[PDB]
RNA sequence: GGUCAAGAUAGUAAGGGUCCACGGUGGAUGCCCUGGCGCUGGAGCCGAUGAAGGACGCGAUUACCUGCGAAAAGCCCCGACGAGCUGGAGAUACGCUUUGACUCGGGGAUGUCCGAAUGGGGAAACCCACCUCGUAAGAGGUAUCCGCAAGGAUGGGAACUCAGGGAACUGAAACAUCUCAGUACCUGAAGGAGAAGAAAGAGAAUUCGAUUCCGUUAGUAGCGGCGAGCGAACCCGGAUCAGCCCAAUCAAGCCGAAGUGGCUGGAAAGCUACACCUCAGAAGGUGAGAGUCCUGUAGGCGAACGAGAGGUCGUUGUUCGUGAAACGAUGACUGAAUCCGCGCGGACCACCGCGCAAGGCUAAAUACUCCCAGUGACCGAUAGCGCAUAGUACCGUGAGGGAAAGGUGAAAAGAACCCCGGGAGGGGAGUGAAAGAGAACCUGAAACCGUGGACUUACAAGCAGUCAUGGCACCUUAUGCGUGUUAUGGCGUGCCUAUUGAAGCAUGAGCCGGCGACUUAGACCUGACGUGCGAGCUUAAGUUGAAAAACGGAGGCGGAGC
RNA sequence: AACCGAACCUGGAGAUAGCUAGUUCUCCCCGAAAUGUAUUGAGGUACAGCCUCGGAUGUUGACCAUGUCCUGUAGAGCAC
RNA sequence: GCGAGAGCUAACUUCCGUAGCCGAGAGGGAAACAACCCAGACCAUCAGCUAAGGUCCCUAAAUGAUCGCUCAGUGGUUAA
RNA sequence: GUAGGGGAGCGUUCAGUCCGCGGAGAAGCCAUACCGGAAGGAGUGGUGGAGCCGACUGAAGUGCGGAUGCCGGCAUGAGUAACGAUAAAAGAAGUGAGAAUCUUCUUCGCCGUAAGGACAAGGGUUCCUGGGGAAGGGUCGUCCGCCCAGGGAAAGUCGG
RNA sequence: CUUGACUGCGAGACUGACACGUCGAGCAGGGAGGAAACUCGGGCUUAGUGAACCGGUGGUACCGUGUGGAAGGGCCAUCG
């Protein structure tokens, strides 16, 4: 908002020449080469999504920070039960752990945990996994997601 | 955070100007010129002031679209395809895909094992060398 | 995200202004004149490194010339008879001998002359 | 040792110079947020029952703001809250309220004057009326057009939509067809969207089947001083689906788990030893960083009221620039058939196909974003809107232009009181952790002005440096390669830009801060590096889920040239 | 309505600008061009020529002797 | 500098050709001096030999050696 | 080694992530003789008062001496020029913290078809009383057309 | 005496930044003069020229939009 109007004399003043006050070299004026609204997103080709995901799992298997899980004894949706179960599978408390299951109860148990994250069903990604120390595997959709 | 990027898979851009290091002044542009100017349009076919080769030359013919024919090759019905036959959708679910065009079969390779074809048209030497190796060619009505 | 100069410029600048001291007027106090003064100063440093290599050589020389002449010898003749008897002395040293060590210069003289004739 | 003689060198600084110490000026920088900015989503009209927007008023004291309207910082009724309240505003005195105030949600009542203004006039907010009822004080009515009446219209709305009107600069390296572009702007109307819509259609398969939207076909078919340049559609995938009739749950609120001991500290939330909660570890406040103080969150409840035809002539539209010009479209002339009929299939003819003109409405997907909310590899005081707020100050007869503005402390505990002065200002005291925070109140850069100190400077010629040596001074990366300063020497043509050639008597610039310029987009082109699959490679629109991503073959690239 | 051969304001609008300025971090390697040819073109653009990077190739380059043909200048001469 | 043209065997002249140089080249020399003579600066050294060009003092280095010339300050700016 | 192409990197922010520091003190700022081939980066000391360094990776409004550049501050010129008509001032008296300038007195000097008086247009409390003195006043001010507070304006015949 | 002042071509080179331009053996169809071997796709040669575009004209039956036709268009020729 700095109206077009020629400001003063094109020649004559003894001053440098200007046109508007809306200009890159002016305090107040508009920015030259600024950022605008865009979107840095693209479509990374399928192939390498799959190969990554995999390579992550793997990277943590030969770790070996995998814990392939077939069950969960965490009473009714309570957190302390999570902490206990955890304690007895090898979960000291000094790592970041990423749940993948399908049972609402286990998550509801796994949520408030400062040292743990709760990824539901499929929404799994090289990030979260590498983002962490441990994968709560689980087991169900692992050998069947193999095939 | 573990990771790292493939050596040479990301080149850091050029920010021209900035020092004598460095690309001093000018910004690649040299001293003066029409090229020197913050302004679009030049463009790419603008030779001289002038009149261009481009428009100095004979306009021959015109532009007909026409029916253009989809290639099928001998050495592709041949070798290790082990005749699952051509059928219709079958060759499609293999390695000859377009739609809204007619398929043509023509030579290139050699011929052995007997096969019957299912194409929209074909070359003389093709029907010739495929019958002479044990199989027909189905041309529509 | 935008990134003001914030800090960097003051940094660069001070660097110069700390190189820039002892300098007379504005030179030691305003950036532009400072950095500038230093461009030229650069020229003078480089050249005057090799230069002092010349100048000292000159100094040694005149001291030896003296020495020679202090008896009856020319510089050129002394130094030449000190090439002839192969007495391969640096001339910096020769100056040293000449001005801090009398009777030694005496002998080196008698030598050069002997080897000359 | 005195006199004379010859010769050599010292000290003083009016002032200045270099360095150092110490303030001043100023307000860069760091920190912070009370203000922005964009994206997603929600929500979307007001008004003759007087709108937007104002003028003047209402206060114990009232200039600005805010709220309000002569019932005038408020009034009645209901509902939530339960202890404070008496607007920012920080001030006294007056008071109010557990019979339930204040604040919140929800209706009502009162609402001067101006403004579509509308009883008539008027230079908006003022002047003068006429009529009906009243005892007066008052109250109502008195515009204009459509109407029998009842009733509707007038004016406003950032953009969004439709329509009547319709530029130029520009580009074609000149210009005129042409391009800019039916763009800017003007105007009309209307809504929360609108427009469009139920085939004389696309069309070429004897296929689809109202429209609008996106993907795609596709920079393909074509247009063009065949120059610049301009550029479809059918099909294929999605979004959302509709076709009807006539003329012979959110909006106030409530309820919600679980820690203490010692330690540093001005201050605990931090350190520590042991604790418990979690469907609650999102966040914010508390003397410095709190899962377990507070407000909250997960969760659970949740209201009386509340919200869901043809032809001819001049032309033009689509890719349509008179080109073979079809068709629609209208200005002026003409104005046929109605079923064994009418219209189209890009001149025109037969054939053979697709179609029912002359009558109307239509949700849905779509566009926008004044406003509300959520987020952020968006900004934090030259940024960010113009504004930490203000369209104000200021300029302009007017249209219109239009600023800089931020920070005491944890809390005012805001400095009683003594001292010099009329004061201003300061020096104590006293508070605080700190007054190295004291209201010109966070840091406090640099230019710039000064006090003190070191070493120097009054026979000297200078881009102000360099380099060598001597002097003097200093000793916290620092007693040696030293550091500060200096005398003497050698040497030496500011920087930038512009150029055949710059110290140039050629351009620029007082100095220092801070802002200041090779970028973004497209799923275009072509290359280099890399990667994943590899005679194979790949999705887009969308769909679903979304503290993540998967689905999506419609199309694209390779496949064979001429 | 304080500068009228075409008011001022807002807007298209960041019109265009073959023109003039300006274009900031550092070290290393290479390293030009102001010639030709066209151009409503002459202080501007196209293509070559010249730089540089990289993939191919293999001594094809370069100077120098030899051998071998082409020439009509310097000098000279008066045969047109 | 050498070749020629236009000029006036004028120009810090202009238009070609040709070699080198500056342009884009610092260092020594020519007092001073883009072009000239020597020479192509990867840093360090208070180390040595040379080039052009120099060796009375300024100013490094023979006031050198022998056979001579000019006496005019020629040297240290021109001609019939 | 100029235009130019190539090579490796220094610093700035925002971001993901880890190492981790901080009221026995963060960033920022200030001094310095250390280190790195350079962009740069460390040690310690003084400042400050609540936040921040480092490694790896990602994205940029990413590095200024120039543009007669823009905003702001402060320098030069300089204690210079000027203090706005050459109608002209003196002495006494008073007041005050302070007086060439403000208030009395007595004179002098200037206007007098004005430099007097009354209206209109315009301005808007500038009027009067009491007070103030930061700034406005071209010096000074105890004074004012400036600051504060309070008062003042009256129509049937003037004017609409 | 004659119509090589010829169709269909083009080995290989000169030349030019490009576009052009220049020479040409030889092959075919089919000719001309010689009795023949032969020679000829213009003149002793080097000047006697104008790219595209839009259009006229003589062939040609490649395109012609539901289909078969015609407009129109393409190709060879050519004229401005
Ligand atoms: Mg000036
Ligand atoms: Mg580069
Ligand atoms: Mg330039
Ligand atoms: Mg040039
Ligand atoms: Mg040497
Ligand atoms: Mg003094
Ligand atoms: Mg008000
Ligand atoms: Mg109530
Ligand atoms: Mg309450
Ligand atoms: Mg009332
Ligand atoms: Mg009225
Ligand atoms: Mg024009
Ligand atoms: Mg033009
Ligand atoms: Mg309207
Ligand atoms: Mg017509
Ligand atoms: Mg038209
Ligand atoms: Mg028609
Ligand atoms: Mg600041
Ligand atoms: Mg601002
Ligand atoms: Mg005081
Ligand atoms: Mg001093
Ligand atoms: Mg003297
Ligand atoms: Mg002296
Ligand atoms: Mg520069
Ligand atoms: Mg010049
Ligand atoms: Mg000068
Ligand atoms: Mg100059
Ligand atoms: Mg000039
Ligand atoms: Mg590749
Ligand atoms: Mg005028
Ligand atoms: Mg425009
Ligand atoms: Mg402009
Ligand atoms: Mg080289
Ligand atoms: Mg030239
Ligand atoms: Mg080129
Ligand atoms: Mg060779
Ligand atoms: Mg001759
Ligand atoms: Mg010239
Ligand atoms: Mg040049
Ligand atoms: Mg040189
Ligand atoms: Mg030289
Ligand atoms: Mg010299
Ligand atoms: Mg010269
Ligand atoms: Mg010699
Ligand atoms: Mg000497
Ligand atoms: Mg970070
Ligand atoms: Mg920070
Ligand atoms: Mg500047
Ligand atoms: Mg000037
Ligand atoms: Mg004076
Ligand atoms: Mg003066
Ligand atoms: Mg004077
Ligand atoms: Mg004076
Ligand atoms: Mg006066
Ligand atoms: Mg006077
Ligand atoms: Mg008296
Ligand atoms: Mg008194
Ligand atoms: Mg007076
Ligand atoms: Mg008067
Ligand atoms: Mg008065
Ligand atoms: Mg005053
Ligand atoms: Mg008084
Ligand atoms: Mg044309
Ligand atoms: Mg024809
Ligand atoms: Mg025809």
């Amino acid at each position: 908002s700095k109206t077009g109007r020629k400001m003063y004399g094109q020649k004559g003043t003894g001053n440098a020449r200007h046109g508007d006050r809306s200009v890159p070299t002016f305090v107040g004026g508009g920015v030259a080469f600024g950022p605008k609204p865009r979107s840095y997103d693209y479509t990374l080709p399928r192939q390498v999504r799959q190969l990554g995901l995999a390579m992550a799992i793997a990277s943590r298997q030969e770790g070996g920070k995998l814990v392939a899980v077939d069950g969960f004894d965490i009473a009714d949706a309570k957190t302390k039960n999570f902490i206990s179960w955890a304690k007895q599978n090898g979960l000291d408390g000094t790592e970041k752990v990423l749940l993948v299951t399908d049972d609402e109860n286990t998550r509801r148990a796994a949520r408030n945990v400062s040292w743990v994250s709760v990824l539901p069903v499929a929404g799994v990604n090289v990030y979260d996994i590498l983002r962490h120390d441990r994968l709560v595997i689980d087991a169900a959709a692992l050998e069947i997601v193999e095939e | 955070h573990d990771l790292k990027p493939t050596p040479g898979s990301r080149k850091d851009r050029k920010r021209v100007g900035r020092g004598p290091g460095g690309t001093d002044k000018t910004a690649g542009r040299g001293h003066k010129g029409q090229k020197s100017r913050s302004g679009a349009g030049k463009g790419a076919f603008f030779e001289g002031g002038r009149s261009r080769l481009i428009a100095r030359l004979p306009k021959r013919g015109f532009n007909n679209v026409g029916t253009t024919y989809e290639v099928v090759k001998l050495s592709q019905l041949q070798d290790l395809e082990d005749t699952t036959f051509d059928r219709d959708t079958l060759e499609a679910y293999r390695l000859v895909r377009r739609k809204n065009r007619p398929v043509k079969l023509l030579a290139s390779g050699e011929i052995s094992r007997a096969v019957t074809v299912h194409v929209d048209a074909a070359s003389a030497a093709a029907i010739k060398a495929v019958e002479a190796a044990g199989g027909r060619v189905v041309l529509p009505e | 995200p935008r990134a003001k100069t914030g800090i960097v410029r003051r940094r660069r600048h001070k660097k110069v202004l700390k190189r820039a001291k002892g300098f007379w007027g504005s030179r030691s106090k305003q950036y532009r004149n400072a950095f500038q003064t230093l461009l030229n100063a650069a020229t003078y440093e480089y050249r005057d490194r090799r230069n002092k290599k010349r100048d000292f050589r000159r100094l040694w020389i005149q001291r030896i010339n003296a020495g020679a002449r202090l008896h009856g010898m020319n510089y050129s003749t002394f130094i030449n008879g000190l090439k002839r008897a192969n007495i391969d002395l640096n001339r910096k040293v020769l100056a040293d001998i000449a001005a801090r060590e009398p009777e030694a210069f005496k002998a080196l003289v008698d030598a050069s002359r002997n080897a000359r004739q």
